[PDB]
RNA sequence: AAGGGCACCACCAGGAGUGGAGCCUGCGGCGCGCGCUACACUGACGGAGCCAGCGGAAACUCCGUCGUGACGAGGAAUUCCUAGUAAGCGCAAGUGCGUUGAUUACGUCCCUGCCCUU
């Protein structure tokens, strides 16, 4: 964690602790779906969200992203997690979580 | 040309999914697989399988994907998915044996040890994996299910809608017959190719030609 | 997006649900006078965020 | 969607002919071909799958489906094939045997029923009967690569396509050339026959709006 | 039929697995269970730092050197589970001990069961 901070830091000045809060705030999901019953074939349906959730799962995905994010390569948690942290404290597309949370809610406007 | 599989989430690339595949192996005390020719005597002995033994379908669709030029420019994966569950991993630059003697011989083996390694390369060339298929395939990534009671697109136009960052799977039924729900949990939709009714492999050169046509491949 | 925060007022004591969702009366935020039946996934009590897309929705035993 | 078949000498159709097909029965009748008969041999000229493969892919294309297609079928040993499009051919390679080995024998598959021939054999040479206004193109890796849909526009209202497809697994595309006004390519990758046969369908029905 | 209840041999949300390899070991028969060893860079090797409890331990820390060069991380199935615990780690004794130390649950009766009362 001291390492990615400083590594964020380096990446963008900011506090890189702003930083992570923003990946965590800008990851959780607004409506997730459910497995409603839907008679044998089960359709999901579009249920919201807690806050408590929200920040549990963002953790979740982020951590998830950078452990295994970057596998097999030539990086280290610190980076992967600066990586991780970085592209998500911004939003463009490069980041595993936000593509993870916008496919959660993409499949949520189809369940309403 | 690097070979594309499960691994990389990245890639914009097409996928093929032979949802409802035909795989089983059969006893006799040597293995072959179930299959309409063989076993339609046996089968309607025990008044079940009736076209449930179409294993040639998989064979002709496989033939048919890895031949085609948008498998050749690497940017095609396949997936089965067999009627009794089991989800496999087909390597791009596998050379699929041309005949269904041959073929099944391949997929009896396959299904006993769950994977067919080549003999000097330590990458599998078909492997047996772990559903959900929705785990192995790419972040973002289209999913459709081919249909004929579906609303007809123009596969070219459908593709060019694609964000430059989104791939395309497809889950076709690998079958005679039935209802074309076989992925209903997984897709965003349904689409028909033709006001005919098409056989499983027409579908798939129907859908590759497609995506060739709109990502320039020739 | 017209996203709209609410308050949780009452989490309800008696149900009936599938579970894991459970049904929420929520008052508006923007203004006191709306309140609307939802359906959240996580585990709730009151006085919270509640991020919202769809402004109705009216849902029911699920 | 009625039926094309060679006395229709007017009609804009496309053609398809497979060539080098191997259709050799062999005495015990049945198919001579590598699975069974490796043993007793060359390969090559013992690939019948490959024909059953493309008359799949075939009659099973949109195009015949809207009678625009025809096949013919022309052996590596100068027999010649005429198929009709409303056939519905076998689609395991066992029966597809069966079904190859009477008609070479008998020369024709009748319906149990209607008049029309399924399937016939007629005589040489494939000129006498295509269509009168017909472009008679050669399949080849060796060759400039087109568009099939663009090469298609640019034909006469009238005038029909009639491609030469080498059912084959090697070898020299030399089997039409006394008939060919041209050979050309399909792609930068060397296609298996069915495959070439699906690119030309697929950009046929593009061009001609099918459906 | 009705109303309450309880339960991961239930569900709602995860962890750790088992079912893959060889071998060890028990059981069956003439396939099954517990295990051991395994398929690097969040590592390995070399210094160096240096801390337990039950009766100067290892993981670990720092500084350096090395630089990606049968089994390729396990099918359908399926077990157990709510804090110094799980997992990891080693230690004494013939099962115990401490060190490092978590994610998730603490909810419900929708489902499958059982219990109560009507």
């Amino acid at each position: 964690i001291k390492h990615t901070l400083d590594i964020i830091n380096v990446l963008t000045d900011q506090n890189p602790i702003q930083v992570v809060v923003d990946a965590i705030t800008n990851t959780g999901p607004r409506e997730d779906t459910t497995r409603v019953g839907g008679g044998g074939a089960a359709r999901r349906q579009a249920v919201d969200v807690s806050p408590l959730r929200r920040v549990n799962q963002a953790i979740a995905l982020l951590t998830i992203g950078a452990r295994e994010a970057a596998f097999r390569n030539i990086k280290t948690i610190a980076e992967t997690l600066a990586e991780e942290l970085i592209n998500a404290a911004k939003g463009s597309s490069t980041s595993y979580a936000i593509k993870k949370k916008d496919e959660l809610e993409r499949v949520a406007k189809s369940n309403r | 040309p690097p070979v594309l599989t499960s691994k990389d989430k990245i890639t914009k690339r097409m996928i093929v999914v032979l949802a409802m595949a035909s795989l089983e192996t059969h006893k006799i005390d040597k293995y072959v697989l179930l299959n309409c020719d063989d076993h339609q005597g046996l089968l309607k002995k025990m008044g079940r399988d009736i076209s449930e033994a179409r294993p040639d379908i998989t064979h002709q669709c496989l033939l048919t994907l890895l031949d085609s030029p948008i498998n050749k420019a690497g940017k095609l994966q396949v997936y089965i998915q067999t009627s009794r569950g089991i989800l496999i991993e087909v390597n791009p630059t596998v050379r699929i044996p041309r005949t269904f003697k041959r073929f099944s011989g391949l997929m009896v083996q396959l299904l006993h040890k769950l994977s067919i390694r080549s003999v000097n390369s330590e990458e599998k060339l078909l492997k047996v994996i772990k559903n959900p298929i929705t785990d192995h395939l790419p972040t973002k990534c289209r999913k459709v299910t081919l249909s004929f009671d579906a609303p007809v697109i123009r596969v070219q136009d459908y593709i060019e809608k694609l964000d430059d960052d989104e791939s395309i799977c497809v889950f076709v039924g690998a079958m005679a017959r039935g209802k074309d729900n076989f992925a209903d949990e997984y897709v965003d939709e349904k689409v028909g190719l033709s006001n005919y009714p098409l056989s499983a492999s027409v579908a798939c050169s129907k859908f590759c030609h497609g995506a060739e046509d709109a990502w320039n491949i020739l | 997006t017209p996203v709209t925060l609410a308050k949780v007022i009452k989490v309800l004591a008696r149900t009936g649900s599938r579970g894991g969702v459970t049904q929420v009366r929520v008052e508006f935020l923007e203004d006191t006078s709306r309140t609307i039946v939802r359906n959240v996934k996580g585990p709730v009590r009151e006085n919270d965020i509640l991020v919202l897309m769809e402004s109705e929705r009216e849902a029911r035993r699920l």
